[PDB]
């Protein structure tokens, strides 16, 4: 009976409801991020349930303020909620301190909020995990946040169903390029990694979505990868996919 | 009777008891000791995933200019305690005109924990907090609080799964030396002593990326970096 | 009250008289109007002693917390906090403050938060009743990227004038030097500034 | 317009050897119009007397309030309140309304049942306490009273003598006050007994 | 928390049970003649050594011309009675005419209903 | 202001009240009743600001009636007045005070004595043999003080009242259109419909 | 605060059970006074009975109540009882009539019965009081919020036992000295312990001495109980 | 959770209350003995490790300069209870009469705090029992025990927690109404010894008394009405000096 | 009113006159204006007396609690910060002007708070109607490093300045010395210079002089 109410500590000191929330996450689309030399790339797998979907429209990556990019996997709506709060939290930070919210600051903000939803049985944990980051006064930052509110910084991160395949791919990158990775490369790389991770869900045709926040390619602001730069990586992935 | 903090027929609070188990979920051990004029706290640092940015993994927090706190428990509950610790510390200063005494900060945090123990809607936090500083009135200090709402001051202490091993090790040292503190004038040595006795009890060797040290001297608490740890780690590989 | 903060090559200096009056009575002749809101962010206070002391105390607090959570605050941020307080509560405040701070990337910076609660960043700033008299002198003798020595004098001169003419100003001249090397407290007596 | 000068009235309290006295006039008026000549301003909760002068509705109210308060006090503590204690009660009770006060001027008088030390005290409309061992005055003829007291008063008077003194003080002071008079009441308080006397005086 | 709620059969148990409490209460009766109404009630006899002089009578005046007797939880009644008396004076004070028995009734009724939802 | 007078003889309390209601420049009504029966042995007369006047009296009435029902008892005049004092003493420090003055005459069935209470808009309450509010006192007190006697008959009081009313009609500037008189005694409250000539 | 399928309020019924486990309080209303006696629960040689007050409380100078149930629960109600008394006095300048105070206390209890979701008060009261309208009165209120008035009554443990004994020896024209005797008698025959001893009693009377006019409430001091005990013969 | 967590059970028992009383029973022993010119309360400092520092845990607390409290049960619950108690001594009393409340009243206030835990929605009772000792001009000396129910009663002597019955029995025999403070301390010490498992000395015992006024502890000289606090905690040394005279 | 705070080589002393006045009338020819906030922290106040007493007791109380809760001796900067935040809260309406002095673990302190909530620090300060007469003296005889005795004299004289030259002050001098190592010593009526001379006659009336109409015994007991 220790898994029926949220805040309940099982006899092993685990919060079961949090853990089930993770399952909701696992059942979701794959998404990743790659911290690069001076920015971060975000990419996600958009599952095309049917031809009736208007192409390149149901955008899933979101921005917070003007420099933080956010992507998550799990119950989509729960993510939106988390972002909205991020936005409110970011503004309040700017209003009072003028400087846009530093990513570590932002992260802790989201963290504290989520952690709170595992404190009372009158709330259910968030059925999502978010990967986000951006550029700030001192470097790039990539973070991943889980339903328990836990979050840490990453060099690369992934989540969703193709998660293990993806992480594997990310790990390769960290070991082959300790120097860093140019924003352009990471883009292509993310494209690949997603294509790859897509195999754990190898049954439906997909639409890739990528975004970046680079100090040299986007001035430190979050912009989506579209047009020429997007086709380039789609093909790069379509290439190394065989 | 076992889902909210009400009493059991035996007169126990199970949820409080299970919270104590969560404190161990991380599998990190730490310890703290008091110097002649400082206080140190070592804690293991374990970065599993290669994809993690090692620099952001810590369970040691700078609460105020003079107070440091180490947490044994899950990260979420840890940070949740930190933020409040920080705030409470600030508010204390603003309202009273002098920095919040570590022991006072601890009692405060303890009182907040007691509340989750008595109110059904609040789950306790599965974390144990060790507060350290060099009190302007009390000197080097270590005050630890737990999910039961208990808090007390220590000559030295340790926390983690291998708590008892470390404790006995230290218990022995103090029974031998007769004093309630390491007898060294510099923090560097106390840090050493600390890491030494850690190695001694856990039976393991530490590199620079496996430790996390925090020091508190008059008017300031800081965390050493890898490089600073090394100078300690090196200096130790000569006595042992 | 006469106060000014001047940014120089190595950082910034804040100077001010030391007289607080209640009418023509000198309630306190050794007042310290140079307030620390943070290690290297200080503010000069002009207006209601009560209003400013409070605002200061509050910014000092907001910044202590900022620190705990996100590290060292910029001067721009210290300013924004002051502005926020002054602007949002304008109806019940009589305070004009100068915020000056030192940072390694920005060197010295100076902000003036006038009565309306607005903020202006400037090379130097002067404020207080005695300031009226030295706008001419200051706009004339001020040059950018001066040495500490030069700056000290420029402040010592401007303020001795202000003290000369304004009766609401006097006492001793206090200064605070904010540079990478640290924080220095300076004090000049009447016996010196009076005859320059 | 000054609420403290609409109804008129004065009170005075003095201490002697093992006793205290407290007197008040009886007029209740509305400006120039005398309205009642039977408005005692002295009340007691056990062996503690409170005299109150000022706006009459407030005089009434407060009296009602302190009974209530002294009553519960007795139930909880199982003993009668003491002068010193009552005093702090009155004070705190008045400061409670620091920004919309009861326009009155209270005077406490009694003898501590344990120590036997005579006690009197007075307050202004917001609790500022005046504790003097000689005498306390309040009312529209305060100036008058001070004059009389400062002259007529001398320490350690016997009940029989204090009586005269306080009566005279009250009486002549009242005669120089428009809004006071129409009768007077004097209490002579001793550890064991308390005598109350009405004085004959000009009815103008 | 919703106590009075529906059941699969369309009943509000709490309301239904309320009725049972009524059944356990002593009897009360009222019959109306041609130019009068009489209300009689039986007195409770669980324990006897009562001071009839003071004991809360079973018939209560709502107003100089309206009465109310009941059967059930003696406590629960007092409330209905108070609210009724208060509304009797209130009607007078705003309509300048005392309540009609119907109105009074419709009032006390409305109260009970409210407590059911 | 209007006239409100009361005088308690030995077995009752007589209350007389002006019959005029003035609104600005014209006299609207010449037959107003400025009193309400609180309980069958307690009457309250009143004079003050336009609405406040009635609104207050009716409130008191309702509240005294409700107690009579809830308790099956009639509060003593003394009780009825303390209640009224308290209600006034409360409004003096409210948002908008009831600018009302009232006299309360009642026959205390328990004590078997008549009782007259004077209470002003401030909560100043006092018990007297005769009393009035506003300027009414200024002209009549001199007469009352002179001729009043505790053992007066109801008739003696009505004459004394008459005399008082006469003086008012003689020296008082405004036309109050006469008075309405009521007596409160052991048998209740009756209106002396013979005070235009008696 | 819900109903059972039988039309009963669980918590109230159960509350009453708790009460029956409480010491016995007895109130006997005479012609010229009222008596209240009560047997203390859990005592010892070391308990200070002298400076004790756990079952008999003064509500007002004219009203006192005997308690059977949770002492703490009692005190809460008592305080608000003492307060209503005083409020009424401020408002009207007359002592509150016993029934009004009683009715008020009861309505509070009833509250806990009908709404909120808070457990009722595990307490039952016997009110001995006097007033100018009905003279001496004795009342009782229990957790349901119901109250009623008696010539003699008891609460707590062994009620039926005691009530039966009371109904047996009680007669309309009684006198205090006799009621005292009877009160003690009954307690003595319904106790669950060895024998009635002063250290186990609480006793109080409300008399209107003929050589005066105001009612005097007297709470018996331990010695006086011991004395009143010898005279009535419990030895 | 706005409904009472302590409900009445069919037999007429307040579950959570009885359980809380159970929790109290498992706590360390603490006692209080009332003499003619004083009161003493003592307990044992159950060091949960020799690494902890015994002093940083006052099991005996001052509530007002003339009233002290010791407990048995869950310490945390006591800690917060002491806070609320000290506060209410001020808000409900010194801030109104300019003097500290008398023991029975403060006791009564604390009681009130616990009863509310016994009925307010969403809480569990306090798992502690306190012995509160104090003095006041009018009532003299007193000792009171307060339970989670909210029930409180006065004692000549008593003990609570673990060996309560044995202790109460030892006290029952030694106590008499002619005891001078030193003697009660003695008996307190004796009584304490029997329930104490390990080492019994000034660092494992905590005695405190309420006796004559200590001007030396006042902090200033001048005003002659207040001659000082009557509550005084015994020092390790002062304790030992009496132990050695066993 | 005249109150002064003078800091000395190892402590601080504060003093004040003892005259309370309602308008131009000496109400209390000897009231006390020296309040205790905590055993070793005292303050003197001028302005609306009821306010100085109230704000004093209130903070003293909150100070007594903070101590108990932190198991630490009270600190002046705390008393300061608390008074100033409360006074400031009430935008000047709590007419309390205070000089708060006292010793604590960090040393000796002397501050002044104006009713609007502004504070000052100095080695010597004064407040009240006698403020200027007293400050005149301090500005003439004060020197750095006064002994305990020099400070008492100084603070004492200053109050005398106000006593003689200010209509708003008078009667006697109260002193309170807070030395670091020792207990605070409150010297009530350290100085008594204004004693009324023996009246020229006795106004003791001969018994029976007053006219009584009715006599009766009042009942105190229940
Ligand atoms: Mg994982
Ligand atoms: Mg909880
Ligand atoms: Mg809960
Ligand atoms: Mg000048
Ligand atoms: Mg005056
Ligand atoms: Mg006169
Ligand atoms: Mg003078």
């Amino acid at each position: 009976g220790y898994d029926l109410s949220n805040s309940v500590f099982s006899p092993d000191g685990r919060n079961f409801q949090v853990e089930y929330a993770v399952k909701a996450v696992e059942n979701g689309t794959t998404s990743i991020g790659i911290k690069c030399n001076d920015g971060v790339v975000f990419a996600v797998e958009k599952l095309i349930t049917s031809k009736l979907l208007v192409p390149q429209k149901n955008v899933k990556i979101q921005v917070v303020d003007r420099h933080i990019g956010c992507v998550y996997s799990g119950l989509i709506p729960d993510g939106r909620h988390l972002v909205n709060r991020g936005r409110e939290e970011a503004a309040s930070f700017k209003k009072l301190y003028k400087t846009p919210i530093p990513i570590p600051a932002f992260a802790d903000r989201l963290g504290q909020y989520v952690q709170a939803h595992t404190l009372y049985n009158s709330v259910r944990p968030f059925g999502v995990s978010t990967i986000f980051g951006g550029v700030d006064k001192n470097g790039a930052h990539l973070y991943m946040l889980e339903p328990s509110g836990s979050y840490w910084g990453y060099k690369g991160a992934a989540t969703g169903k193709g998660r293990q395949s993806a992480k594997a791919e990310l790990e390769k990158l960290v070991d082959h390029h300790p120097e860093g990775l140019s924003a352009r490369e990471a883009v292509k790389q993310a494209a690949k990694i997603i294509y790859l991770a897509h195999e754990d869900n190898k049954e439906k045709d997909f639409e890739l979505e990528i975004s970046w926040c680079s100090l040299s390619e986007t001035n430190g602001l979050h912009k989506f990868v579209k047009g020429d730069l997007l086709q380039e990586a789609i093909d790069f992935a379509q290439k190394e996919i065989n | 009777d076992r889902h909210i903090t009400i009493f059991s027929p035996e007169g126990r609070l199970y949820q409080v008891e299970y919270a104590f188990k969560a404190t161990n979920q991380t599998n990190i051990n730490s310890l703290a000791v008091r110097g002649k004029d400082c206080t140190v706290v070592i804690s293991q640092k374990k970065v599993p995933d290669k994809l993690l940015d090692p620099t952001t993994v810590s369970y040691i927090f700078c609460i105020s200019r003079t107070i440091g706190m180490v947490v044994n428990g899950p990260i979420p509950d840890a940070r949740n305690a930190a933020l409040r610790a920080k705030a409470e510390a600030a508010e204390f200063r603003y309202k009273y005109g002098y920095d919040m005494p570590c022991d006072v900060l601890a009692k405060r945090m303890a009182n907040l924990s007691q509340i989750y123990t008595q109110r059904a809607y609040m789950r306790p936090l599965g974390v144990i907090l060790t507060f350290v500083s060099v009190d302007e009135e009390l000197g080097p200090s270590i005050y630890k609080t737990d999910p039961a709402g208990y808090y007390v001051g220590y000559k030295a202490t340790a926390t983690g799964p291998k708590q008892q091993e470390i404790t006995t090790n230290l218990e022995n040292h103090f029974k031998k030396s007769k004093i309630d503190h390491i007898n060294e004038e510099s923090w560097e040595k106390v840090v050493e002593f600390a890491i030494t006795h850690m190695i001694d009890a856990l039976g393991t060797e530490f590199s620079k990326n496996d430790l996390e040290v925090g020091v508190a001297t008059k008017d300031k608490f800081f965390t050493l970096s890898a490089e600073n740890i090394e100078e300690r780690l090196v200096a130790i590989a000569e006595q042992d | 009250t006469s106060i000014m903060a001047v940014t120089f090559k190595d950082g910034v200096i804040l100077g001010a008289d030391s007289r607080t009056t209640t009418g023509a009575y000198i309630a306190n002749r050794v007042t310290d109007k140079l307030t620390r809101v943070h290690d290297k962010i200080w503010c000069c206070r002009s207006g209601s002693a009560a209003d400013t002391q409070a605002i200061a105390d509050i910014v000092q607090y907001h910044l202590e917390l900022y620190t705990s959570q996100y590290g060292t605050p910029s001067t721009e941020t210290a300013a924004s906090v002051f502005k926020e307080l002054c602007y949002e509560n304008k109806d019940n405040l009589t305070a004009g403050i100068i915020v000056a701070g030192y940072d390694d990337k920005n060197k010295g910076e100076v902000y003036t938060i006038p009565l309306g609660g607005s903020v202006h960043k400037l090379p130097y700033a002067i404020a207080g009743s005695g300031s009226t008299f030295i706008y001419g002198y200051c706009d004339k003798n001020f040059r950018e990227n001066m040495s500490k020595e030069e700056t000290v004098d420029f402040i010592k001169h401007s303020l001795s004038q202000a003290i000369k003419w304004d009766g609401s100003s006097g006492g001793v001249i206090r200064m605070v030097v904010l540079t990478a090397a640290g924080v220095e407290r300076l004090i000049f007596y009447p016996d010196e500034y009076e005859q320059l | 317009s000054d609420p403290s000068s609409i109804n008129g009235g004065i009170v005075v309290a003095m201490t002697g050897k093992d006793c205290v006295a407290i007197a008040c006039d009886l007029r209740l008026g509305s400006q120039s119009l005398g309205v009642s000549n039977k408005f005692e301003k002295i009340f007691h909760y056990g062996h503690v007397f409170l005299g109150i002068t000022g706006l009459a509705t407030d005089v009434t109210t407060l009296n009602e309030m302190f009974r209530y308060k002294t009553n519960l006090y007795k139930l909880k503590e199982e003993r009668a309140i003491e002068p010193e204690t009552f005093t702090q009660l009155v004070s705190s009770s008045l400061y409670e309304r620091r920004f919309g006060p009861y326009f009155v001027g209270p005077v406490v008088a009694g003898i501590n049942s344990k120590s036997g030390k005579p006690f009197i005290a007075g307050f202004d409309l917001i609790g500022c306490i005046d504790e003097a061992k000689d005498f306390i005055v309040s009312g529209t003829a305060s100036d008058q009273l001070f004059g009389m007291c400062e002259s007529l008063y001398e320490p350690n008077l016997e009940p029989e003598d204090l009586f005269e003194t306080i009566s005279q003080a009250l009486l002549n002071a009242a005669d120089r006050d428009a809004l006071s008079g129409w009768g007077a009441v004097v209490y002579i308080i001793k550890k064991d007994e308390v005598v109350k006397r009405y004085l004959k005086m000009r009815q103008d | 928390r919703a106590l009075s709620i529906f059941s699969p059969d369309g009943h509000i148990f709490q309301v239904e049970y309320a009725l049972e409490a009524v059944k356990r209460g002593t009897c009360a009766v009222g019959v109306k003649g041609k130019n009068c109404v009489v209300l009689g009630c039986e007195r409770r006899s669980t324990l006897k050594l009562q001071d009839t002089r003071i004991t809360p009578s079973k018939v209560s005046k709502i107003d100089s011309h309206v009465v109310l007797s009941f059967s059930g939880l003696n406590a629960d009644s007092r409330i209905l009675i108070e609210k009724a008396r208060v509304e009797a004076q209130s009607h007078r004070l705003t309509l300048e005419d005392p309540v009609t028995v119907e109105y009074l009734t419709r009032y006390v009724a409305g109260v009970q209903q409210r407590y059911t939802q | 202001m209007d006239i409100i007078l009361g005088i308690r003889v030995q077995d009752s309390v007589i209350l007389a009240s002006s019959k005029a209601v003035t609104r600005g420049i014209s006299v609207l009504k010449d037959s107003d009743d400025k009193t309400r029966q609180l309980s069958p042995h307690t009457l309250m007369s009143f004079a003050g600001e336009a609405g406040d006047t009635v609104q207050f009296a009716e409130y008191i009435q309702a509240n005294i009636q409700l107690y009579s029902i809830r308790e099956d008892y009639e509060l003593s005049p003394q009780a009825v007045s303390s209640f009224v004092r308290q209600e006034l003493a409360k409004s003096i420090r409210s948002r908008r005070p009831y600018q009302v003055n009232v006299l309360i005459g009642g026959y205390d069935k328990k004590k078997n004595k008549p009782e007259l209470y004077q209470i002003d808009y401030l909560g100043t309450k006092v018990e007297l043999p005769y009393g009035a509010h506003g300027y009414s006192g200024f002209y009549t007190f001199s007469l009352l003080d002179h001729h009043y006697r505790p053992d007066m008959t109801t008739e003696e009081g009505l004459d004394l009242l008459k005399l008082c009313v006469q003086e008012l009609e003689k020296r008082m500037p405004m036309d109050f259109k006469g008075v309405i008189v009521k007596i409160v005694d052991k048998d209740g409250i009756r209106q002396v419909d013979d005070f235009q000539a008696q | 605060t819900i109903f059972s399928p039988e039309g009963r309020l669980y918590q109230v019924e159960y509350a009453l059970e708790s009460i029956s486990h409480a010491g016995t309080a007895i109130g006997i209303m005479a012609s010229d006074g009222i008596v209240l006696a009560a047997e203390r629960k859990v005592t010892s040689t070391l308990l200070e009975q002298d400076t004790s007050t756990e079952k008999l409380y003064k509500l007002n100078d004219k009203i006192a109540v005997a308690v059977a149930g949770l002492t703490a629960d009692a005190e809460i109600l008592i305080n608000t009882a003492r307060i209503h008394a005083q409020n009424y006095l401020k408002t009207y300048n007359e002592d509150i009539p016993v029934e009004i105070l009683v009715r008020r206390l009861s309505d509070i209890k009833q509250g806990y019965t009908q709404h909120g979701g808070l457990r009722p008060f595990g307490v039952s009261f016997i009110y001995a009081g006097y007033d100018d309208r009905y003279g001496y009165q004795l009342y009782t209120s229990n957790p349901s919020g119901n109250y009623t008035g008696w010539k003699a009554i008891s609460v707590g443990a062994n009620t039926s036992a005691a009530q039966t004994l009371l109904q047996m020896d009680y007669k309309d024209d009684m006198k205090v000295d006799d009621a005292i005797e009877l009160a003690l008698k009954t307690l003595s025959k319904t106790t669950d312990s060895s024998a009635l001893t002063y250290d186990r009693l609480e006793f109080a009377t409300i008399r209107k001495g003929a050589n005066d006019g105001e009612v005097y409430q007297k709470i018996f001091k331990p010695q006086e109980i011991k004395d009143i005990l010898v005279k009535t013969g419990i030895t | 959770y706005s409904f009472s967590l302590t409900t009445f059970s069919p037999s007429g028992k307040l579950g959570q209350i009885d359980y809380a009383l159970t929790a109290v029973k498992q706590g360390v022993t603490s006692l209080g003995i009332k003499a003619t010119n004083g009161v003493v309360i003592a307990t044992e400092k159950k060091s949960s490790s020799p690494l902890a520092m015994s002093e940083t845990l006052s099991k005996v607390s001052l509530l007002t300069p003339d009233i002290g409290a010791v407990y048995s049960g869950m310490g945390p619950d006591y800690r917060v209870l002491v806070d609320k108690s000290r506060k209410v001594a001020h808000t409900s009393y010194k801030r109104i009469y300019g003097e500290y409340p008398p023991t029975k009243l403060l006791v009564s206030e604390v009681a009130k705090i616990m009863q509310e835990a016994t009925q307010s929605g969403g809480v569990r009772p306090f798992g502690v029992s306190l012995l509160i000792a104090g003095h006041d001009e009018f009532n003299g000396f007193s000792l009171y025990q307060v339970d989670p129910s909210g029930s409180y009663f006065p004692w000549k002597a008593t003990a609570i927690g673990k060996g309560s019955v044995a202790a109460k029995t030892f006290l029952e025999k030694r106590w008499n109404d002619e005891l001078e403070l030193e003697d009660a301390i003695h008996i307190a010490l004796l009584t304490l010894k029997e329930s104490v498992e390990g080492e019994f000395n000034g660092d494992t015992i905590e005695l405190a008394i309420i006796g004559d006024e200590n001007p030396d502890l006042l902090g200033y000289t001048g005003i002659p009405t207040d001659k000082g606090p009557r509550f005084r905690k015994l020092t390790s040394q002062e304790i030992n000096d009496r132990l050695e005279a066993l | 009113t005249t109150i002064v705070g003078v800091k000395f080589n190892n402590g601080v002393v504060i003093a004040a006159d003892t005259r309370s006045t309602q308008g131009p009338i000496v109400a209390d020819k000897n009231c006390a204006k020296l309040h205790r906030i905590s055993p070793k922290i005292w303050c003197a106040g001028a302005g609306t007396a009821a306010d100085t007493e109230a704000v004093t007791q209130l903070i003293g109380s909150n100070i007594e609690l903070h101590s108990l809760y932190t198991s630490r001796e009270p600190r002046v900067v705390s008393a300061l910060q608390m008074l100033k935040q409360h006074l400031f809260k009430y935008q000047g309406h709590i007419g309390a002007y205070l000089i708060v002095a006292g010793v604590d673990p960090t040393g000796s302190h002397l501050f002044s708070i104006h009713a609007h909530g502004s504070t000052d620090v100095g080695y010597y300060l004064s407040l009240g109607s006698g403020s200027l007469a007293a400050m005149a003296v301090l500005e003439s005889h004060w020197k750095q490093d006064l002994t305990k005795e020099e400070a008492i004299k100084l603070a004492s004289d200053a109050i005398q300045a106000g006593i003689w030259n200010d209509l708003g002050s008078g009667s006697n001098v109260d002193v309170c010395v807070m030395e670091i190592g020792k207990d605070a010593e409150y010297l009530r009526n350290y100085l008594t210079p204004n004693v009324r001379e023996e009246k020229q006659k006795s106004y003791k009336f001969p018994r029976g002089t007053t006219a009584v109409l009715k006599e009766s015994i009042v009942n105190i007991c229940d």
